[PDB]
């Protein structure tokens, strides 16, 4: 119940991150898809493209 | 890992306390060698002291630090 | 012995005979010129 | 994560110290070199004048970046900062002590010799 | 398909020494300013290495299916591109994946299948007579092949079909490993002005590409490309020409190696362990 | 200067051991107490963080020990340069082949 | 469990013999002091030598 | 296994010493006494000149009995022997250090006081 004068350490000091980023790539790659939509033409309802 | 640290805390408090003593004992060494006087002596103005050529020990005006050209040089020797 | 289990025994870097020469050669200083062989040439 | 001024050899993602710790790795969004350097340094301290003389304290860490002082030795709050220098009875560390002195408050100041 | 060759008088092979060769980056980060020690597979130094010609000037042809052991060091003096590429496999009886990684003239093929390779495949380039230049027209790697998986292109390669009998220019270097399966290649062009006795000279091995394949691998042999010019009569029984070139075999053999890294990063020396007494005590003391 | 280097080299050195004890696994199946964490439940891979503490803590102890037995000897060498500066220094000293 | 038994018994050799070590450089030091003063030399100091 | 000059009585079969380590057997095939002695001793050492004076090495066992000199404190390979004495630099043990002098090659003397 009684401190003198001097210094003293009681704790320790730590910083939490309060954000995580674990984005890895830019961005990724694809594959041709567009030709489906992007097309000179198109298939019917009684035969489509699948 | 910090709740298995409670069963060997008496131990981490041992040692925290020996780096603090040994700290504080390294912190007391200073005090024992440097601090013979408890009066800082300034240097005379006139260097005729009677041809015995003392600038290789005392400080120099020509440095912002005040060590002396053999500190100095005993300064850049160690790493 | 106490060496066969690893524990090897490092041999000296002075042997007894150097080290009764050093003992020796302080005891005909110290007989011959006091201590003036300690602080510099040796006086008789 | 600080920018660094040194560029890596074109096959590789991390990087390390002399201590053998990793603290240098390449961001793979447009190639930058990028440092790691922990946040967290050193714990805290106060400052007490003591028994029958005050009730306030100072905390003080011990190499935290931040009335207010910044000391060599950390960051010191709680503890106002004066030029002039008297002899000194609390260490704190660099050359820098705490007293109690003139109301009267607890001051920080450069010990004298 | 494949054709069988002719007994003919050869040259017996020839060993030589390395010197301070065979060094590479163990892994993939950046050390600066420290002398770190690893354990992995180096080419221990000074150490007898196997050579084998490529000259015609006679008739050297040798093409024996060495062992492939955990790590090999693949040194070539190349000057005007004689040589292709590697193949790889166990038995060679389209029973295992078997490698091949060539470098055709417009780009790099690399696929590992089970190819029903040949005795001694081989390049053949051909002398055309209207148009003065060098061409391929003898595709002969093996005869068929029958399923695989992997198939690599990567960045077309340009290289020189003509074949000459001057002094080299270049030096190129490949390192094959295989931990766990996965294949590593490592390699750095590097130009010089000799013929024989490889410089002291010192230069680390930088990856280029790292394959996750997975398979099993103890045997390989390298290919050859030789010209049919108009001076030969075009027939590969007796009469051809391989140009010069030279190409070194060594065997990695796991030995701890002190890097030193410089401040930009890249290695230097790679002062050994287990070869002097005095490398031993630089390696001990970290200095 | 080889007084003023070993007292540097030797703390350094003992630094980079403090250092490199993290980097072993003291027998567990890893090093970093995050992987065991993250690839096994915390009631199996009690015993595993637990050999990981016994392990640090001895690292820990030795270093305390070999810094205390510094720390005396290094006591004594400033005791040592305090009564050599008080006599030689301040003052002329009367002990022959001591300053 | 035999090679942390082990462990803990060469590190307490290494400790007790750091311990006995310096205690022999303090006697050292101070036979070496006492060589330097009472035998090249007369030493002034009273009950020393 | 060497000839010993200690004999047993005639119901043992084994043999310890002050250290409790056996080191003496009694031989089924003709009740002969013998020895144990363990072969590995110490370990090796290696003499340097230094940095921008020489390049060559002197390799010294610790406790291994065998150009090649048989010195008191083991096996020393790669040094002459010299009969002269000079102040020694590199300590070896038992009175007889290492140096490098006069072309020059690596020599081993007893040192002088
Ligand atoms: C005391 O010694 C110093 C040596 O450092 C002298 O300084 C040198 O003086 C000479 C003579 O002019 C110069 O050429 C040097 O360049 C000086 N060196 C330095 C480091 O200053 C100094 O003159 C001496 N003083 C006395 C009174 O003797
Ligand atoms: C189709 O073409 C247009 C214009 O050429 C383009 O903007 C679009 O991204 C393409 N793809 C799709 C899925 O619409
Ligand atoms: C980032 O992504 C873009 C595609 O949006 C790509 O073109 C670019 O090369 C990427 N940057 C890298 C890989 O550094
Ligand atoms: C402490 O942080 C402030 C602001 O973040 C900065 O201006 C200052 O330079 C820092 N101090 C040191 C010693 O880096
Ligand atoms: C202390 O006095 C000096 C005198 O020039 C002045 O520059 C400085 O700002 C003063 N500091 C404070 C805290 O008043
Ligand atoms: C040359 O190589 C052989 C086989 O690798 C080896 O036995 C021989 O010692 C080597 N030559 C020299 C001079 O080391
Ligand atoms: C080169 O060889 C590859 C097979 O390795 C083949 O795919 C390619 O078409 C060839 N190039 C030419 C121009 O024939
Ligand atoms: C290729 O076919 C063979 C049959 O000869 C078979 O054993 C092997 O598994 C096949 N490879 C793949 C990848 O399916
Ligand atoms: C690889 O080859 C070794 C012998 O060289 C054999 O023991 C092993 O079973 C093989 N593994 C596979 C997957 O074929
Ligand atoms: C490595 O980088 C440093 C710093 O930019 C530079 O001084 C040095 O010349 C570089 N080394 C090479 C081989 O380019
Ligand atoms: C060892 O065995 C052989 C054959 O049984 C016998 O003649 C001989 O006496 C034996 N020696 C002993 C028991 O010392
Ligand atoms: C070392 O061995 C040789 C032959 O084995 C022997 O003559 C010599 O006496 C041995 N040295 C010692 C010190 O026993
Ligand atoms: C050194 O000189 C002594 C003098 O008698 C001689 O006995 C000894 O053999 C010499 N040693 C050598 C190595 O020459």
């Amino acid at each position: 119940f009684t401190v003198e004068k001097g210094i003293y350490q009681t704790s320790n000091f730590r910083v939490q991150p309060t954000e995580s980023i674990v984005r890895f790539p830019n961005i990724t790659n694809l594959c041709p898809f567009g030709e489906v939509f992007n097309a000179t033409r198109f298939a019917s309802v009684y035969a489509w493209n699948r | 890992c910090s709740n298995l640290l409670l069963q060997y805390g008496s131990f981490c408090t041992q040692l925290n306390r020996a780096l603090t003593g040994i700290a504080v004992e390294q912190d007391k060494n200073t005090q024992e060698v440097f601090a013979q006087v408890k009066q800082i002596y300034k240097t005379p103005p006139i260097k005729d002291f009677g041809g015995f050529n003392f600038s290789q020990i005392l400080p120099d005006p020509s440095k912002p630090s005040k060590r002396s050209p053999i500190e100095d040089l005993l300064f850049n020797k160690v790493t | 012995a106490q060496k066969f289990n690893g524990l090897t025994v490092l041999p000296p870097l002075l042997t007894d005979e150097m080290i009764a020469q050093y003992t020796s050669a302080l005891l005909a200083g110290t007989i011959t010129s006091g201590w003036t062989f300690g602080a510099g040439p040796a006086l008789q | 994560l600080t920018e660094s001024n040194k560029k890596f050899l074109p096959f590789q993602q991390f990087g390390r110290d002399i201590a053998d710790t990793t603290d240098a790795v390449r961001d793979p969004q447009t190639l930058e070199i990028l440092d790691i350097t922990p946040c967290s340094f050193g714990g805290v301290s106060v400052i007490t004048p003591g028994t029958n003389t005050s009730n306030q304290v100072a905390v003080l860490y011990q190499d935290v970046n931040c009335n207010v002082f910044q000391t060599r030795a950390g960051c010191l709050i709680g503890a106002e900062h004066v030029n002039n220098s008297y002899e000194c009875d609390i260490p704190i560390g660099a050359g820098i002590c705490a007293s109690y002195q003139t109301s009267q408050s607890i001051i920080a100041y450069t010990m004298s010799l | 398909q494949c054709v069988n060759l002719t007994t003919r008088t050869q040259l017996p092979p020839a060993y030589t020494n390395s010197f301070t060769r065979g060094v590479y980056y163990p892994d993939k980060v950046f050390r600066s300013s420290v002398l770190h020690s690893t354990q992995d597979l180096f080419l221990p130094f000074f150490s007898n290495v196997t050579w084998f010609h490529a000259i015609h000037v006679t008739k050297r042809f040798d093409n024996p299916v060495l062992p492939f052991n955990d790590g090999v060091y693949f040194a070539s003096t190349e000057k005007s591109n004689i040589i292709r590429g590697w193949i790889f496999g166990t038995t060679l009886d389209s029973k295992t994946q078997s490698l091949l990684i060539v470098n055709n003239a417009t780009n790099v093929v690399i696929k590992v299948c089970e190819f029903q390779f040949c005795n001694d495949p081989f390049l053949g380039v051909y002398y055309h007579k209207n148009n003065k230049s060098w061409m391929e027209s003898e595709f002969r790697v093996y005869s068929s092949a029958n399923n695989c998986t992997f198939e690599y292109v990567s960045q077309p390669f340009l290289m020189d079909l003509e074949g000459k009998q001057g002094n080299f220019k270049n030096l190129r270097e490949f390192v094959f490993k295989n931990i766990d399966g996965y294949f590593k290649i490592y390699s750095k062009h590097t130009p010089i002005n000799l013929v024989r006795d490889l410089p002291q000279g010192f230069s680390a091995l930088e990856p280029l590409v790292d394959l996750p394949i997975g398979i099993n691998i103890t045997r390989f042999q390298t290919l050859l490309a030789l010209h049919r010019s108009y001076l030969t009569p075009g027939d590969s029984s007796s009469g051809w020409t391989a140009g010069a070139a030279a190409y070194y075999v060594g065997y990695l053999q796991p030995r701890t190696f002190l890097l030193k890294y410089n401040e930009n990063g890249t290695i230097t020396d790679a002062v050994d362990c287990a070869l002097d007494p005095l490398s031993e005590t630089k390696c001990t003391l970290k200095s | 200067l080889g007084k003023l280097q070993d007292v540097v080299n030797q703390n350094a050195q003992a630094l980079n051991t403090l250092v490199k004890q993290l980097s072993s696994n003291f027998g567990a199946i890893s090093s970093v107490l995050n992987d065991i964490l993250s690839r096994l439940d915390p009631p199996e891979a009690e015993v595993q963080i637990d050999r990981l503490i016994t392990g640090r803590l001895q690292s820990l102890q030795t270093y305390v020990t070999q810094q205390l037995i510094r720390a005396a000897e290094i006591r004594a060498s400033a005791n040592l340069a305090a009564t050599k500066m008080s006599e030689c220094v301040l003052g002329q000293s009367k002990r022959v082949d001591f300053c």
